[PDB]
């Protein structure tokens, strides 16, 4: 409910309206934690533990799914208990940045997102595999619905709660960001929270890289499976050849999608396009095939190529080639949306900077 | 059960978690507004039909591009805001929000809801905003962006007075079960 209205019942009479707002958010934070410590109990102990024992799945399948979940428990009991701790002293919480900083800051910091990150890189991947296993096995589409059945999963799934760690990680910023608000500025408690808070959006920013970089490789592994490098071995011309062999799992992704090439008299191609640290590539999707074939170039070196946005055409953009060796090529590309031509050029611009 | 999810996607500080508290509520947060909303299924009744309806904010997830996606999978409906006391949340619907809820979320009804009507006619924020040759966004305006965007359909409410906040979600509600 309220922290104005259970603790500090006779003590709240003498403070100030910003120590009173101070000690609501606090007691918010508090309570929150603890919250958030029964949902992934809920985990442990409905999901985990039991599919655990009853081999509902293979070890390997669910080391994937919960990765470190006994490792993700402590991490937050531990800093739960320090918690109880402070209150324990008395209802009115005097400094917390020191909590705070044993938390968010140096080894606590490191250790803090790496552990976010094994729990969370993964998961969209795995929760796919659980969506599969319940649609092909009805023991396992039996087991998920009576675990879900329990009140504690308060009418949610297993997908909409193992999300929990990752929702609870974007909350801290917002909850120290209003701890600020209302502590007295020019104090080393101001100072140190906001050390804290720019630590957190720094460990948003680690766990945010690592879901990225496991989900781009896992995407990438299945585009190298129907990727058809058929037309290229011996191709029409030799600014194309050395790409028979591409393999895209040496790659880092930056970005894809889907876009019209504006090849001909009024002729276009709607292609598929992987925007790569070193190389644009440009694949026809037939429908579950990847297709790399030539006239133009299907691979572009970035490093020799510029961008240009289109006057008249706030969809468009060129992709000039430098290259002396490359005849006349400009490559006129379309974007969904204006918007998404924008998203286009500013990565590919960057990309190029960087090529 | 109909069990149905909803996500709340918008800028920040465009107030999604205080639109999500006072619907599943009934009620403004009076004393303490609250930064955290949890996960939460509402009951809510549309048409004669019991609907579970998951609520998800997003709140905190706006400058993370890849974590965002995570809250996508399986929704129903989508509840995009924007802050009628501020036209650069709207020209972020078209440039940020759908182009995104339209890649992960493909056919999903999008409802478009301007929140803090109350400020339409606020003298402090219509001073704020002609600063920088702006003016509170106009109904026409969001109904405009609503068409340009395909939503379902176009609302407006206002979190602090409770006015409108059960309609906008009823909305949402209809267009899940569409």
């Amino acid at each position: 409910q309220n922290w104005q209205h259970t603790v500090g019942k006779d003590v709240v009479a003498g403070l100030t309206q910003r120590e009173i707002d101070r000690q609501e958010v606090i007691n918010e934070l508090f309570v929150t934690e603890a919250s958030h410590l029964r949902t992934l109990r809920v985990l442990d102990l409905i999901f985990y533990q039991r599919m655990k024992k009853e081999n509902l799945m293979p070890r390997e399948e669910l080391a994937r799914l919960f990765p470190n979940l006994p490792e993700l428990i402590e991490i937050h009991n531990s800093w739960c208990e320090a918690m109880k701790k402070l209150r324990e002293e008395g209802p009115i919480i005097k400094e917390i940045s020191d909590l705070m900083l044993a938390r968010f800051d140096g080894p606590a910091r490191e250790e803090l997102q790496q552990v976010a990150a094994q729990f969370c890189s993964y998961q969209s991947i795995a929760l796919e595999l659980i969506k599969t296993k319940q649609r092909k096995e009805s023991r396992f589409q039996l087991f998920m619905q009576e675990a879900e059945s329990h009140p504690q999963c308060r009418r949610l799934q297993l997908r909409d709660l193992i999300i929990s760690e990752m929702q609870r990680l974007t909350k801290y910023p917002l909850l120290l960001e209003s701890i600020i608000k209302h502590t007295e500025g020019g104090t080393s408690e101001h100072e140190k929270l906001c050390r804290a808070r720019d630590q957190c959006r720094e460990i948003l920013k680690y766990v945010n890289e690592a879901v990225k970089q496991t989900e781009n490789r896992h995407r990438l592994e299945g585009y190298q499976k129907r990727l058809d490098a058929t037309a290229l071995e011996r191709a029409s011309n030799p600014l194309a050849a050395e790409f028979k062999s591409l393999d895209l799992t040496t790659r880092k992704m930056i970005h894809e999608g889907p876009l019209t090439w504006r090849i001909s008299k009024d002729k276009t191609l709607d292609l598929h396009v992987l925007l790569l640290e070193d190389l644009l590539v440009l694949l026809q999707k037939q429908d579950e095939k990847l297709l790399l074939k030539c006239t133009f170039s299907p691979v572009l070196k970035l490093n020799a190529v510029l961008i240009r946005s289109v006057a008249t055409d706030k969809r468009a953009f060129f992709i000039i080639c430098t290259s002396k060796l490359g005849p006349p090529q400009i490559y006129e590309l379309v974007a969904l949306t204006s918007s998404d031509k924008n998203t286009w050029m500013e990565l590919l611009e960057e990309a190029v900077r960087n090529a | 059960a109909i069990r149905k999810k909803l996500v709340i996607v918008g800028d920040g500080a465009c107030g999604k978690t205080c639109l999500l508290i006072v619907n599943s509520k009934d009620q403004f947060p009076e004393v303490y507004v609250p930064t955290v909303f949890e996960n939460y299924v509402a009951d809510i009744e549309v048409d004669g039909k019991q609907v579970e309806l998951a609520l998800w904010d997003t709140a905190g997830q706006e400058d993370y591009d890849r974590l965002r996606p995570l809250s996508y999978p399986d929704t129903d409906v989508i509840l995009m805001c924007f802050s009628i006391d501020s036209p650069d949340s709207l020209e972020n619907i078209p440039e940020k929000w759908t182009p995104e809820v339209k890649h992960f979320c493909p056919n999903v009804p999008i409802i478009l809801v301007g929140n803090k009507k109350d400020l339409r006619n606020d003298e402090h924020t219509r001073r704020e905003l002609a600063k920088m040759k702006q003016e509170p966004v106009k109904p026409e305006e969001g109904r405009d962006m609503a068409n340009r965007i395909g939503a379902f359909g176009y609302m407006e409410c206002s979190a602090k007075t409770k006015d409108g906040v059960r309609e906008v979600f009823e909305m949402a509600t209809r267009a899940a079960l569409q």
